[PDB]
C-alpha cells in the first residue's frame, strides 16, 4: 500500500506577493531601481495554513489554558472536600 | 609420550601409500584423531611434571603448545588443498611429508627432557620450513627469504651449542630436572656474562627481538599459506619456551643483563605497531603485528615473575591462533585477487558477508577484547610490568592504542567502503574456507571458558 | 521498601594464587535503579526504530 | 554553451537503453517462485517460555548450587531502628531519649 | 559528473561558478526567504554592474578581489544538500549497491526463483556480446591518431549501432538499490 | 558573597580563614559554656547505618524519617512532618555554624582593636 | 501502521484530530502538574527557612565583651 | 580589502586564491591540453579494458605496482650513507633506547634504595 | 521514507511550474522545448538562477559542469529523471 492517487498541482496564478513580507522586499528594492524576479516562487510559504504565526512565549504556553482550568477545578474540589 | 609420536610417524607411510585422490582426506582425518589423542596431556599436576621416561616429559607449559601444534596440521592441510590442486601427486605427497616431519620435530622438541636433544630438534625444525618456503613459494624473493631465515637462526644457535656443552662439562648434566634442582647462582663475571648471552641470543633471535626481526617479514611474505601458519603459530613460540626453560640457571645475572633487551622490546613494540599503520601489504602487516606481540612476550619472560610467566603462556597460545586465522583470511583474499595489496580489493563486506564476520572476529581478538585469552595474557604481563616499574604503563597503553588502530584500519580498508569496480572474479566463499575460519576461532572462545589450561606451570 | 542489597558471586572463574576471580554481580541501589530506567528507554527507542528504520 | 549535437544524440541513446534496463528490473507476478517442503495466547506462551522457564532455572541454580558454598550471596544486614522487634530473638530495641519536641 | 571535463575553465565559467557559490553562502547566512531574496537581488545588481566590461585584464583583476572577499566572508558552515559530497547522507546507500555480475555466481536454486528476470538478463548479455565487437572497431576508426584529446565518447552513427562503452553506464546499480 | 569580597579585596586578617576556624578558646567569651546535646547513642546510630557524613547532632530525626519511610512504604507521602523536623534541626545546625563564623570574626575585630589601642598607648 | 495521508505540494499538510487532541492533552497535563506542585509544595522553589542576618545578632548572645575585659 | 588567508602545510591554499590560475599564457594552455590528453588516453585504455565482456579478472594497474615496489623494495639500493641519514638513524634508533633505559634505571634505583631503607610500605603486596 | 515514486509527468509539471513562477518569462510563450538563451532572451546569470531554483525545488543540487549546459525545460527534466532512475 503506497500513495498512488495522482496528485495534481495547484494553480500557479494563485501565488501573489501582496500581503507578505515579500511585498516589503519588493518595495524596498524598487527604491534602488531593482526588482525581485523569484518572488512568487516563495509566496506559498506565507499563504495558507502557514500564514498565522505564534511567538516563543506563546509556544511555551501551548496548553496553559486547559491546564489552568483543570487546576482551578481541582483546587476548588480539594477545598470543598477538606472543609468537611 | 610415544602414543602421540608413533601415530605421527605412521602418518608418513599412510600418506605415501594413499591413492592419488585420497591424500587430503586421509591426512586430515588422522591428523584430527592425533589431535584428539594429544588432548589428554592437558591433565597436568600441581606437582612436578608428567615424567614419562628418561627422554620425554610433559608440563603445563609444554601441553598447550603440544595441543596447538597437533591442531595446526589439519588446518594447514585444509589451507594448502586449494593452491596445490594443479600439482603432481608425488609433489603433493612431498609437501604433506614436510608438514608431518615438521610436526614430529616440534612434538619431540616440546618434550625433550635434555637440553642437547632439545637443541637438536629445535634446529631440525629449521630444514622442513626452509624447504617449504624455498620450494612452494610463489615469488622470486623466497630464496632470499630462506637464506635470511636460515642464517639469522644459526647466527644465534651455534654459540648456544657451545655454551650448552660447556655447561655439561661443569655441571655434569643437561637434564632439566637435575638442572633445576641443582641450580647455583651465576656470578657477575665477564665469562658468565658471555655465557648468559650465548644462552639467550638463540631464543632471542627466534621470537624475534626488535633489533633482530628482519627475517620475519621476508619469510612470512614469501612463504606459502601453510608455511606462514606454522611460522606464526608454533615456530615463534620455540624461543619463548626455550627462554622460560633456560632462564633458571641465569639468575641473578638476569637482573642486570635484561635491561638492553627490555628496552629494545618496550620500544620496538611501539615501533612495529606504528609500522603496521603504514603498510601496503596484508601479510607484512600481520607479520609486524606478530613482532609486537612477541616483544610483549619477551618483556614478560625477562621480568620473570609468576604473573609474567602466566601471561606469556596465555599470550603465546592466543597469538598463535589469532595470527594463523589472520594469515588464512588474507590468503583467501589473495587466491581470488592474486595481488596481496591491501588497497586493491575493497568493500568485500558487501560481496562476502560471512567472511566479513570472520574478519571482524579475528580483528577483535587481535585487538585484545575481553574476556579473550589475548587480553588475559596482555593484562597479566601489563600488571607484572607495572609492579616491575610504574612507568611501563605509558608504553603498554600506547601499544594497546596503536594495536586497536591498525587492527581496525586493516578491517576497514578491506571490508568497508565501495567495492572495486573492475574486479569481477570474486566468487562466493567455499565451505572449506568458512570451516577453516571456524576451526580457528571456536577454540579461542572455548579456551576463554577454561583459562587455567593455558596459564602454564606457575598457575 | 526495605533497601535490600546483595552481592551474587555465582561462577568461580580462574584463581590466581591468592587472587580469586569470579563472576560476581553487585545489586546495590545504583544497579537496581539504573536497570529499569535503561530498559524503559531502550523499549521506547526500539518501538521508535520499528518506524524509523522500516526501509 | 549547451550540449553539442553528438552529446545530445549519445545522451538520448544511453537514456533509452537505461530506461529499458530499469523497466526490465521489474518482477513478474510469479517471480518469487518459492519451493515448499516440510518435514492473550501469544503473550501467555511468551511469558512461559521466556520468563517462567528462565526464572525457574535461575532460582533452582541459586537456591541449590550457589548458596551451597559460603559467601556467594551476601546481603546487607538490614537497618535496625529503635522500637523494632526482631523475628529471630523477639526482643524489643529501646526507644530514643525523649528529646524536647517543638514545631 | 556525466559531462566530460575540459582542459581549462573560461572566464565566464569562473564568474558563473563564483555567482552560484556566493548566492548559496548568502542564503546560508540569510536563513529567512525574504531577507535572502533582498540580499540576492543586491548581489545580482553588484554582479551585473561590470557585465559589459571589455578589458579582460581589468575583468581578471576583478573576480580576484571578488574571490578574496568570498573567502573572507564564506560562512564556515554552509548548507549542503544531504546527498551532496558534504551532506549528511552523501554515500549512505553505497553499501547496498551490488554489481550486476554477482548474479552470475548465484546457485541454480536461487536462479530458479525469478526465471523471467534471468531470461531478460541473457537477452541483455547477448546484446552486449555483439555490440562490443562492433563498438571497438567504431571507436578505433573514430579516434584521432596519437590518442584521444578529450574523454568524450561518440554516439551510435549507424542503425544497429549502440553507443560505445555503454554497458557500465546503462547497468548502474540504482540510486537506492534497497 | 560579601565576605569573600571583604577577605580577598580587603585586609585578610580582618576575617577568618575557614580552614583554621576556630582560632580562639571556646569559653573565651562567656564562662557558662554549655555543651551540645546528642540524642542518638553509638549503637542505635550504627544499627541504622545512616552514613558517616550523616552522623551528626541531627541523627535522631533522621532515624524517625527512615522509620516512617520503611513503615509506610507504598504511601510515599505519608510522613512529611518528620521530614520537616529533620530539615528544621539541620537549619538550626547551619544557623549555629553561621553564629560561630560571626563570633570568630567579631573576636578577631576586637582583638585587632585591642592591638591598635595598645599600639596607640605605646606611641603616646 | 497509521492512516493514509497524501502529499500536498505547497499547502498545509493534512492534520488528524487525534494527534491534535493528544498533543493538547499532554501540554495541558504538564501545565496542570506544574501548577498543582507549585500550589502544594512551593517551598522547594522559594525556600522555607529564613536566612538570618549575622549583623542582627547582638554581642550578648554571640559572646563579645566591651573591648576591655579580655 | 579584507584580512588575508595564509596557507599552511595542513591547510593548503584554496584553488580560487592562486595567482597561477589567473596568469594565462599560451604555454600554460598548451600544458593543460597535454595534461588532459594524457588523462584521456589513460581513461580510454582503462574503459576499453573495463567494458570488455570477455575480461574476467583484475585489471592490472602499473601505477599501483610501481607505488608498492617503490615503497617496499627500491629503498635500500637507493640508500646512501649521508650525514643527514646517519644522524637521523642514530638519533631515532638509539636515543629513545638510552632515554628509556635511564628513566627505568633511575626509577628502579630509587625503589631499591627505598626498600633497603624499609620505608616503602609494601603491605598487602602479595602478587607480582 | 514513504517517498512517492515520482514519474516523468510529475517532473515535467513541477519544472514548468517553477518556470511559470519566474516573472521574467511570460507563461503563455513558455514551452517544454523552449531554449533559455534564444527563445526566451535570458542571460547566463538567469540560467544559473533557474538551476538553483530547480535544485531548491527538487532537493538535490546539480554540479556546475552539468548544470551549465541545460538550456531547455526538457533537458532539465531528462537530467533529473536520469539522476533519480525514473522509469516512465
Ligand atoms: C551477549 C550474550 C549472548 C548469549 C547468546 C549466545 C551467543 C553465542 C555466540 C558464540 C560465539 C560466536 C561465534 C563466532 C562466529 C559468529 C557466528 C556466525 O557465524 O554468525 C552467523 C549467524 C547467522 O546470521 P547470518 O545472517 O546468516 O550471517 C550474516 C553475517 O554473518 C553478519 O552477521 P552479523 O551482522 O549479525 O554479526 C555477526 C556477529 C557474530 O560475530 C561475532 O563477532 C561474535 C564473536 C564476538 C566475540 C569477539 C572476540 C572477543 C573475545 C570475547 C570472548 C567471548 C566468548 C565467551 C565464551 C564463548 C564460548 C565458546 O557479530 C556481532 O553481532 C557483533 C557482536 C560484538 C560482541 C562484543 C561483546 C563481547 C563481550 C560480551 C560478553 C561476553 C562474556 C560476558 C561475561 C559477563 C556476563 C556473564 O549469526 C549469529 O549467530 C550471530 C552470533 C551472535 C552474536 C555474538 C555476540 C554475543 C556472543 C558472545 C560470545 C558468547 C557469550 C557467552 C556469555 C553468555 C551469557
Ligand atoms: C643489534 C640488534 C639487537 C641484538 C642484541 C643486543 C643486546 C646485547 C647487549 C649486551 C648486554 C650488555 C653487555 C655487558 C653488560 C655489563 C655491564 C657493563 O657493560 O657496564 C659497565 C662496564 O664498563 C664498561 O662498559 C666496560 C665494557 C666496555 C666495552 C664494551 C663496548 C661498548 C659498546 C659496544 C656495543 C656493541 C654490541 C654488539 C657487538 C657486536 C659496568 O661497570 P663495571 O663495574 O666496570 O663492570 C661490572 C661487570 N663486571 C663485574 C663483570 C666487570
Ligand atoms: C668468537 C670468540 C668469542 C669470544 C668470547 C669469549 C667468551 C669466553 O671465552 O667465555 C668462556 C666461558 C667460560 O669461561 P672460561 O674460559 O671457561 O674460564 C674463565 C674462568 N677461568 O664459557 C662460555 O660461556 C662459552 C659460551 C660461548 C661464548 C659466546 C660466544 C659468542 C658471543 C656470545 C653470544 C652473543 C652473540 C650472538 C649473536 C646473535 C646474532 C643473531
Ligand atoms: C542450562 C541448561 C540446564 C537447565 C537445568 C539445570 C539448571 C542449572 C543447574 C545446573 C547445576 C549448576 C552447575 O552447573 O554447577 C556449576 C556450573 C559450573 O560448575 P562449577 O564447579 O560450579 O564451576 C567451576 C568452579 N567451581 O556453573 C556453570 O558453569 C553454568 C553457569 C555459570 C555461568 C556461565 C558462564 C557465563 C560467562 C561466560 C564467560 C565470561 C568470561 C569469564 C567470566 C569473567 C568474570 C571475571
Ligand atoms: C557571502 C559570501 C561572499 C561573496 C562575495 C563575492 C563578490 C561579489 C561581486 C562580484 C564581482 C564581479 O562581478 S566579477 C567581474 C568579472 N568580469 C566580467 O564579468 C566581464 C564580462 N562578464 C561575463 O562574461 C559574465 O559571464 C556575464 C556577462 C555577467 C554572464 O555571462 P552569460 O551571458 O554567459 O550568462
Amino acid at each position: 500500500e503506497h500513495g498512488h492517487s495522482k496528485m495534481e498541482l495547484p494553480d500557479y496564478k494563485q501565488w501573489k506577493i501582496e500581503g507578505t513580507p515579500l511585498e516589503t522586499v519588493q518595495e524596498k528594492l524598487a527604491a534602488r531601481g531593482l526588482r525581485d524576479p523569484w518572488g512568487r516562487n516563495e509566496a506559498w510559504r506565507y499563504s495558507g495554513g502557514f500564514a498565522n504565526n505564534v511567538s516563543f512565549v506563546g509556544a511555551l504556553l501551548k496548553g496553559f489554558k486547559w491546564g489552568f482550568a483543570a487546576f482551578v477545578v481541582a483546587v476548588g474540589a480539594e477545598y470543598y472536600l477538606e472543609s468537611q | 609420550m610415544l602414543k602421540i609420536i608413533i601415530p605421527t610417524t605412521m602418518l608418513l607411510p599412510m600418506t605415501w601409500m594413499s591413492k592419488h585422490n585420497m591424500i587430503w582426506i586421509n591426512a586430515t582425518v588422522h591428523s584430527l584423531l592425533i589431535s584428539l589423542i594429544s588432548l589428554s596431556l592437558l591433565n597436568q599436576l600441581g606437582e612436578n611434571s608428567l615424567n614419562f621416561s628418561l627422554t620425554f616429559f610433559s608440563d603445563s607449559l609444554s601441553a598447550p603448545l603440544l595441543v596447538l601444534t597437533t591442531w595446526l596440521l589439519p588446518l594447514m592441510l585444509m589451507a594448502s588443498q586449494s593452491h596445490l590442486s594443479k600439482e603432481t601427486t608425488t609433489r603433493k605427497k612431498l609437501y604433506i611429508t614436510m608438514l608431518i616431519l615438521l610436526q614430529l620435530f616440534l612434538i619431540m622438541t616440546f618434550t625433550a627432557t635434555e637440553l642437547i636433544l632439545f637443541y637438536i630438534l629445535f634446529e631440525a625444525t629449521l630444514v622442513p620450513t626452509l624447504i617449504i618456503i624455498t620450494r612452494w613459494g610463489n615469488q622470486t624473493e623466497r630464496l632470499n627469504a630462506g637464506l635470511y631465515f636460515l642464517f639469522y637462526t644459526l647466527a644465534g644457535s651455534l654459540p648456544l651449542l657451545v655454551a650448552l656443552v660447556y655447561i655439561q662439562n661443569t655441571t655434569g648434566s643437561l637434564n632439566f630436572l637435575i638442572i633445576h634442582y641443582w641450580s647455583h647462582p651465576l656470578s657477575n663475571s665477564w665469562s658468565n656474562i658471555f655465557m648468559w648471552l650465548a644462552c639467550i641470543m638463540a631464543f632471542m633471535v627466534k621470537m624475534p627481538l626488535y633489533g633482530l626481526h628482519l627475517w620475519l617479514p621476508k619469510a612470512h611474505v614469501e612463504a606459502p599459506i601453510a608455511g606462514s601458519m606454522v611460522l606464526a603459530a608454533v615456530l615463534l613460540k620455540l624461543g619463548g619456551y626455550g627462554m622460560m626453560r633456560i632462564t633458571t640457571i641465569l639468575n641473578p645475572l638476569t637482573n642486570y643483563m635484561a635491561y638492553p633487551f627490555l628496552m629494545l622490546s618496550m620500544w620496538g613494540m611501539i615501533m612495529t605497531s606504528s609500522i603496521c599503520l603504514r603498510q601496503t601489504d596484508l601479510k607484512s602487516l600481520i607479520a609486524y603485528s606478530s613482532v609486537s606481540h612477541m616483544a610483549l612476550v619477551i618483556v614478560a619472560i625477562m621480568i620473570q615473575t609468576p604473573w609474567s610467566f602466566m601471561g606469556a603462556t596465555a599470550l603465546m597460545i592466543a597469538h598463535g591462533l589469532t595470527s594463523s586465522m589472520l594469515f588464512c583470511l588474507a590468503n583467501t583474499n589473495y587466491e581470488r585477487v592474486h595481488s596481496r595489496t591491501m588497497i586493491l580489493a575493497r568493500g568485500l563486506q558487501t560481496l562476502l558477508p560471512l567472511m566479513a564476520t570472520w574478519w571482524l572476529v579475528a580483528s577483535l581478538t587481535n585487538l585484545a577484547l575481553p574476556p579473550s585469552i589475548n587480553l588475559i595474557g596482555e593484562l597479566f604481563i601489563i600488571t607484572a610490568s607495572f609492579s616491575w616499574s610504574n612507568i611501563t604503563i605509558i608504553l603498554m597503553g600506547m601499544n594497546m592504542m596503536i594495536t586497536a588502530l591498525y587492527s581496525l584500519y586493516m578491517l576497514i580498508t578491506t571490508q568497508r567502503g565501495k567495492y572495486t569496480h573492475h574486479i569481477n572474479n570474486i566468487k562466493p566463499s567455499f565451505t572449506r574456507e568458512n570451516a577453516l575460519m571456524a576451526l580457528h576461532i571456536l577454540p579461542l572462545l572455548l579456551l576463554t571458558l577454561n583459562p587455567k589450561m593455558i596459564l602454564g606451570p606457575l598457575y | 521498601h526495605t533497601g535490600q542489597e546483595m552481592i551474587i558471586s555465582n561462577w568461580h572463574w580462574m584463581t590466581l594464587q591468592t587472587v580469586e576471580l569470579s563472576l560476581s554481580f553487585k545489586m546495590d541501589y545504583f544497579s537496581v535503579m539504573f536497570i529499569p530506567v535503561a530498559l524503559f528507554v531502550t523499549w521506547s527507542i526500539m518501538e521508535f526504530s520499528m518506524w524509523y528504520m522500516h526501509s | 554553451s549547451g550540449y553539442t549535437p553528438d552529446e545530445k544524440l549519445r545522451l538520448q541513446q544511453l537514456r533509452e537503453l537505461r530506461r529499458r534496463w530499469l523497466k526490465d528490473q521489474e518482477l513478474s507476478p510469479r517471480e518469487p517462485v518459492l519451493p515448499p517442503r516440510r518435514v492473550t495466547y501469544r503473550h501467555s506462551i511468551f511469558a512461559v517460555t521466556h520468563v517462567l522457564i528462565p526464572v525457574w532455572i535461575i532460582h533452582y541454580y541459586l537456591k541449590y548450587h550457589v548458596t551451597a558454598k559460603p559467601y556467594t550471596v551476601v546481603e546487607r544486614k538490614p537497618r535496625i531502628f529503635p522500637g523494632d522487634t526482631i523475628l529471630e530473638t523477639g526482643e524489643v530495641i529501646p526507644l530514643m531519649k525523649e528529646f524536647p519536641d517543638q514545631h | 559528473a556525466f559531462s566530460a571535463p575540459a582542459a581549462y575553465l573560461t572566464h565566464q565559467q569562473k564568474v558563473l561558478r563564483l555567482y552560484k557559490r556566493a548566492l548559496r553562502h548568502l542564503e546560508s547566512w540569510c536563513v529567512h526567504r525574504d531577507k535572502y531574496r533582498y540580499f540576492a537581488c543586491l548581489m545580482r545588481a553588484r554582479f551585473d554592474e561590470h557585465k559589459n566590461e571589455k578589458d579582460m585584464v581589468k575583468a581578471t583583476q576583478l573576480l580576484r578581489q571578488a574571490e578574496e572577499e568570498f573567502w573572507y566572508g564564506q560562512h564556515p558552515q554552509p548548507y549542503i544538500f544531504p546527498e551532496s559530497p558534504g551532506g549528511t547522507s552523501y554515500e549512505r546507500y553505497e553499501c547496498y549497491k551490488v554489481p550486476e555480475w554477482c548474479l552470475d555466481d548465484w546457485h541454480p536454486s536461487e536462479k530458479a526463483m525469478y526465471p523471467d528476470y534471468f531470461a531478460k538478463r541473457e537477452q541483455w548479455k547477448r546484446l552486449r556480446r555483439e555490440s562490443w565487437e562492433r563498438e571497438v572497431k567504431q571507436l578505433q576508426e573514430e579516434t584521432p591518431p596519437g590518442g584521444p584529446r578529450t574523454e568524450a565518447l561518440p554516439p551510435a552513427r549507424k542503425e544497429g549501432d549502440l553507443p560505445p562503452l555503454w554497458w557500465h553506464i546503462v547497468t548502474r546499480p540504482r540510486e537506492r538499490p534497497m | 558573597g560579601a565576605h569573600l569580597a571583604r577577605r580577598y579585596l580587603g585586609d585578610a586578617s580582618k576575617e577568618p580563614d575557614p580552614l583554621r576556624m576556630p582560632t580562639f578558646p571556646p569559653d573565651y567569651g562567656f564562662p557558662e559554656r554549655k555543651e551540645r546535646e546528642m540524642v542518638a547513642t553509638q549503637q542505635e546510630m550504627n544499627d541504622a547505618q545512616l552514613m558517616l557524613q550523616q552522623r551528626d547532632y541531627c541523627a535522631h530525626y533522621l532515624i524517625q524519617l527512615l522509620k516512617c519511610k520503611r513503615d509506610s512504604f507504598p504511601n510515599f507521602l505519608a510522613c512529611k512532618h518528620e521530614q520537616h523536623d529533620w530539615d528544621y534541626c539541620e537549619h538550626l545546625d547551619y544557623v549555629k555554624r553561621m553564629k560561630e563564623f560571626e563570633r570568630e570574626r567579631r573576636l578577631l575585630q576586637r582583638k585587632k582593636r585591642r592591638e591598635q589601642r595598645e599600639a596607640e598607648m605605646a606611641r603616646g | 501502521g497509521g492512516v493514509h495521508i497524501e502529499p500536498r505540494y505547497r499547502q498545509f499538510p493534512q492534520l488528524t484530530r487525534s494527534q491534535l487532541i493528544q498533543a493538547e492533552f499532554f501540554s495541558a497535563t504538564m501545565w496542570f502538574w506544574i501548577l498543582w506542585r507549585f500550589w502544594h509544595d512551593s517551598d522547594a522553589v522559594l525556600g522555607h527557612f529564613p536566612y538570618p542576618d549575622p549583623s542582627q545578632w547582638t554581642d550578648e548572645e554571640l559572646g563579645i565583651l566591651p573591648d576591655d575585659e579580655d | 580589502s579584507f584580512p588575508k588567508y595564509k596557507p599552511s602545510r595542513l591547510a593548503t591554499l584554496p584553488a580560487t586564491l592562486d595567482p597561477a590560475e589567473y596568469d594565462i599564457s599560451p604555454e600554460t594552455r598548451k600544458a593543460q591540453a597535454e595534461r588532459l590528453a594524457i588523462r584521456s588516453r589513460l581513461k580510454r585504455e582503462y574503459l576499453l579494458q573495463y567494458n570488455d565482456p570477455n575480461r574476467l579478472g583484475v585489471i592490472e594497474d602499473p601505477a599501483l605496482i610501481r607505488w608498492t615496489y617503490a615503497r617496499s623494495a627500491n629503498i635500500y639500493p637507493n640508500f646512501r650513507p649521508t650525514p643527514k641519514t646517519s644522524l637521523l638513524g642514530a638519533l631515532f634508533g638509539i636515543g629513545p633506547l638510552f632515554f628509556w633505559y635511564y628513566v627505568f634505571k633511575t626509577d628502579r634505583d630509587k625503589k631499591e634504595k627505598l626498600i633497603q631503607e624499609g620505608k616503602l610500605d609494601q603491605t598487602f603486596n602479595i602478587s607480582y | 521514507s514513504d517517498a512517492p515514486p515520482l514519474t516523468l509527468e510529475a517532473i515535467k509539471d513541477r519544472v514548468l511550474y517553477v518556470l511559470k513562477l519566474y516573472d521574467k518569462i511570460d507563461p503563455e510563450k513558455l514551452s517544454v522545448n523552449s531554449h533559455f538563451m534564444k527563445d526566451l532572451g535570458l542571460d547566463s546569470l538567469d540560467q544559473v538562477e533557474i538551476i538553483m531554483a530547480m535544485e531548491d525545488e527538487f532537493g538535490f543540487e546539480i554540479p556546475d559542469i552539468d548544470a551549465e549546459k541545460l538550456m531547455c525545460p526538457q533537458e532539465i527534466v531528462d537530467y533529473i529523471a536520469d539522476k533519480k532512475d525514473v522509469y516512465e
